[PDB]
């Protein structure tokens, strides 16, 4: 029994074991209480204001749309405080945990921005954070560590598995398993059991909203698409949500395509997965013909994920969102033209959803078309591992 | 009826049943074999057995690399399922209980997942991340296939879920010892079994960090029908991969001390 | 002969080779034509805000001042696109290089926000960028290098001197001495030959601005002090000019101690240097008793400078604005105190200004005053140095 | 009056200066009066002389290492002063200008410091970073104490710096070849000399990347009293760091080629 309902269509839903139902259920009420509670939304807003900088400004791309008749606006996520969107939900996740009495965080993180934002708002908000990060991810997302840990976050490397962000999920959600009752799981992406894919949402959906104000006094219309990439799907469905019900608008998310999808190697479920259920939902994921989840890859640690959110599969299904996919080298040559071209330094995440618009635009020069990018993140995180890339290809 | 007629038996005997746990092809098939015919013989009541998944979200390291030495040695559910028919064929009346995850149950089809079960002659299924919320399509298919559905009592589970694992389970109601995942080094309630007995749920079998003979006897006599062991089986696997003889010498030690508990 | 006056009282002036005045002279005349002309202040707030995100927040500290009468406001340059105040004055100067026909930029950096600041400005607006940056701060700014090298800016280590700031500048100057047909030297400090220091304060002034209607809206009054660090003095004027003649209001200004005052090794020219020329202009600067000019120390790279602007060394010899100095160990303090309490990693800069509002509180815990560090920048750049510092110190 | 006399003697025997820079004290303090004397004996009308400094803006890296040379051996601007006494009462005509830094001068007194340029013998100072703008108590303190002060005529100089230069400079006028900073590699006009010779500036001597008879020759040939050479000068001492006796031996061959093309 639950408040609100945890499907979008086939897909979502509570698979934990039942040691965690209570845990779920408690986070829910807190949740709609919270919702309605207006000095718990005013506290959240100046957070968000304050704090960690909103709104965040919308660029217009003044070079690399040069010659096309394509317009190009940039969310910039990556001005928020952490440098990613990830910081938005954070702030009201850990506005929850106090609000439910715990004291303690337990966050899992790939690209590392989750893990700072986490480590940040338990610093502000007198927190102690613990945060799992597979051990690959510890090593090319390097900056990230640093900054977790001199914030005073505990980080801990998941050998396992892959020893990436599916790793490094599970092993929170086994420490949650036995300490909920003094941590709060903060779930990073719009993925997980019922209530986070919602929570995620509307703790995320200010990108969207504000998008929208923007390009209205910008433009005077809609976009014609926002282009979001998709790991489990937090930054997606903040920018996509207050476009559903604006038919006209296209949703456009971008998974990982790693080496290609011919390889195998890629993190692309939606499109190229079928569904089943693990870390808590019914979703598509990426899994052997025996059932057995595989191994996802990206060069992104952020989109290094064989899942997807479910609210992602469900606007697919009913064709409201189109999914595509973008290699390794798309979002490579997409980052290196952003920085030369627009002195920004995307996070390779972002580069996705970049290197996704500039082929919209490339393809089709003469095509009229207003398009948003969410760039979620910034790219400090990435510059080691992007410069090693290009010094071992000549460059 | 196999866990009834086993219940039945160890209630005219007075005594508490002790089931361990394994994980099926671990370290090897045919080994594996030798290790479950060993737990039987030093005086198993009842199995509960791992079918190998890659991301076993309810287990801690233990029984994760139990799985991984599974996985090393090639082990998929196809040839679980072999091994199950194996080992019913030699034994033909005791209860025989799988772990599953939900994804290795959902994969292929709930109902053909179970069907299969029942070919083999499974007697339970406990699917360890499938809450009683979303368990509706699982026991409906168990149940169609003469199946168990087995169910978790937390413990901290107030009195709905006490009566919906009440009704909607069969064979055992599994007794949660503690939170958090299996293990050995993590040890863990009158009031829950007596009130699973005031709602006829099926005999209670308490499971998670029971690793000595001094909790069985206790889990039996605040009332439960019997005890659960897994990672403490499994540690012993684990310590003597280079001596399989000495492997099945101190399983069936512990095996036999453990039942000896089960008496009390 | 100027438009504007080059001094401040005694200090200033244009000490260039007469080769470099018609360029001096020219810069002079197009800020002016530019300070009036309204489509050029267009384009400039534009650029600052949607591209660089302005304003900046305003963040009340929640926890570092627990326990005593000091209510102290961050102001966030450190969300400024780039990471610094360095981005605003660079917006201006690239506009200004527009306007005077110029296609490349010559810039020195210590800290290496200068020279992403110039780096991205440059991707933006289409120029061709040089670097120039001395070999121990390429090293201990490291990961500056690799934003500005990835953005297509020409980075040039300077061996030469103490391979620090000061040689960074000198390699500037020469550079621009015969390449001033072509292109502008875009200094990153209010320092240098007139018209620097003013168009460097004109260009920065919006951080005082923003500040003051920011702390009117939060406080209904003005702050009993703000307080910035000073390397040559650009984050510190930004904040101290709109404040100017609101008398009440303390202006403080902190200069690097280094490994302290009486060691000698030091960035405290303001207190412990005296009247010299140097860098084009007349101020109090490190200098030996034959007037060599001395090499200075800082564990900080944007600090580490023997000199300092001349409105500084004019707002302190009339008394208007006060200067202290803060050492090594005090900086890393405040840093760590940062972090861990209020989730905000700044850069070592900046944590020379934080450590003396730390020290206002500290020394006098009962004193009510209401204080506005200027957080002039993030510390990413400084967080592979901190840790080896503190790792080498136990921790 | 000892440019005044020079140029008076050059003209009447219808000749150009050959005028070279070294360091003071560079590579030593013994070795650079030996250097200097060479340079007199192997022809050299006046000479320019530089007083080490921390960091010289106007000096490409040739004579960015001459100054640390002379640093490496401890030289001091007391030194200097020391090594122009010797020189000057060795040379009693020969005009001597010192290349100083700003700071140099102002340091402890400006007007100090010409004084004790008086008490030596110096006959000019150019101070590369002071432009006319600046000059006035550089100047001033300069005529008082019977020192011709030395500006700079950059190649795009309008009329009102021309007149400036006339007005204020004396002994010679600096007639700047190219931008950029001293340097032999980068080598570099008759309306600035005409237009200085209507205002009755001092004779002009050019300077910056003259490292080559035939660009002596040119410089006199288009009416300039005169040229300076630094940094190829600077380059045979660098060059013979090691072999002293060499290292005269290649300066005085220059020096001469170079005096021998100010006569065409
Ligand atoms: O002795 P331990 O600590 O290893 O515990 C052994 C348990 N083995 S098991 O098959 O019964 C078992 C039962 C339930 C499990 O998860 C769930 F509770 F969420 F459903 C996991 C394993
Ligand atoms: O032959 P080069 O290229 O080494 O040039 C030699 C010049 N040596 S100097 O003393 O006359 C000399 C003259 C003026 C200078 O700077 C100024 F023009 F800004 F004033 C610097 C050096
Ligand atoms: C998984 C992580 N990051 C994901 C990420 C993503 C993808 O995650 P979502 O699909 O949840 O937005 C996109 N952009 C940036 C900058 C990101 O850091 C993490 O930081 O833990
Ligand atoms: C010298 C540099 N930085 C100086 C600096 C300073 C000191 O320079 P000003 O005194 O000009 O603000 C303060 N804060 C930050 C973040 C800085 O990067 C540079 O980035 O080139
Ligand atoms: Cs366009
Ligand atoms: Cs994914
Ligand atoms: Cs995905
Ligand atoms: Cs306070
Ligand atoms: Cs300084
Ligand atoms: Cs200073």
């Amino acid at each position: 029994t639950t408040l609100l309902n945890p499907y979008f269509g086939e897909f979502g839903g509570m698979y934990v074991p039942q040691i965690l139902m209570p845990a779920l259920n408690q986070l829910e009420e807190a949740f709609v209480s919270a919702q309605k509670d207006p000095e718990f939304q005013a506290q959240f807003a100046d957070l968000l204001k304050n704090y960690a900088g909103r709104p965040t400004a919308l660029t217009k791309c003044q070079n690399i749309t040069a010659g096309t008749r394509t317009t190009l606006y940039l969310k910039r996520e990556d001005l928020l405080h952490g440098g990613a969107h990830k910081t938005n939900q954070v702030l009201g996740q850990a506005l929850l945990a106090k609000r439910m009495g715990k004291s303690e965080i337990i966050a899992e993180t790939g690209a590392g921005q989750h893990g700072v934002a986490s480590a940040l708002a338990s610093a502000l908000l007198g927190l102690k954070c613990r945060i799992y990060m597979g051990a690959k991810d510890v090593e090319r997302q390097s900056p990230n560590v640093f900054r977790m840990r001199l914030m005073g976050a505990e980080v801990i490397p998941v050998h396992s598995g892959s020893a990436t962000l599916k790793d490094a999920c599970n092993e929170a959600l086994r420490d949650w398993s036995g300490s909920y009752e003094t941590a709060h799981y903060m779930l990073g992406t719009a993925a997980g059991p019922h209530p986070y894919p919602t929570i995620v949402r509307e703790f995320q959906r200010m990108i969207g909203e504000e998008t929208k104000a923007q390009i209205l006094d910008k433009e005077g219309r809609l976009p014609d698409a926002v282009i979001a990439c998709v790991g489990g799907g937090s930054n997606a469905i903040g920018m996509f949500a207050d476009f559903i019900n604006d038919t006209s608008v296209g949703l456009i998310g971008v998974e990982p395509g790693g080496h290609g999808i011919e390889t195998g190697e890629h993190g692309a479920p939606l499109k190229h997965g079928r569904v089943g259920i693990y870390f808590g939902m019914k979703a598509p994921m990426m899994q052997t013909a025996d059932g057995q989840i595989e191994e996802s890859y990206s060069i992104s640690a952020g989109l290094d994920f064989p899942s997807v959110g479910p609210q992602h599969a469900y606007l697919n299904s009913i064709g409201r969102a189109d999914y595509v996919s973008i290699t390794d080298d798309e979002a490579l040559e997409a980052f290196k033209t952003l920085c030369r071209h627009e002195g920004i330094i995307p996070a390779l995440e972002s580069s996705h959803a970049l290197a996704h618009a500039l082929k919209m635009m490339r393809e089709q020069p003469e095509k009229e078309q207003l398009l948003v990018v969410n760039l979620s993140g910034r790219g400090d995180k990435d510059i080691f591992t992007v410069h090693d890339i290009l010094k071992a290809r000549g460059e | 009826e196999r866990y009834e007629n086993l219940f039945a038996q160890l209630n005219d005997r007075r005594e508490g049943a002790f089931v361990p746990f394994v994980t099926l092809g671990d370290p090897g098939i045919e080994q594996s074999l030798k290790i479950i015919d060993t737990l039987i013989d030093a005086g198993a009541d009842a199995l509960e057995l791992g079918v190998p998944f890659s991301d076993p979200l309810a287990d801690g390291p233990t029984i994760q690399n139990a799985n991984l030495r599974a996985f090393a040695a090639g082990v998929t559910p196809a040839q679980c399922f072999e091994m199950l028919a194996l080992i019913r064929e030699k034994h033909p009346t005791i209860p025989i209980g799988l772990l599953m995850y939900a994804n290795l149950v959902f994969n292929n089809g709930i109902d053909a997942f179970y069907a299969r079960c029942e070919q083999v002659g499974v007697d339970s299924v406990l699917v360890a991340d499938v809450p009683v919320e979303e368990s509706a399509p699982f026991r409906q298919a168990a149940l169609r296939h003469n199946i168990a559905p087995i169910f978790i009592c937390p413990p901290n589970a107030d009195d709905d879920l006490l009566r919906q694992v009440a009704s909607y389970g069969r064979g055992y109601t599994y007794l949660l010892s503690r939170s958090g995942v299996t293990g050995a080094e993590n040890r863990g309630l009158h009031h829950l079994i007596e009130k699973l007995k005031e709602y006829h749920a099926a005999p209670a079998l308490q499971g998670f960090g029971i690793s000595s003979p001094e909790q069985v006897s206790a889990a039996v006599r605040a009332g439960a029908a019997g005890a659960i062991s897994g990672s403490a089986i499994v540690k012993i696997i684990e310590k003597n991969l280079a001596s399989p003889k000495q492997m099945l010498a101190e399983l069936r030690s512990f095996v036999s001390a453990m039942k000896a508990a089960s008496r009390a």
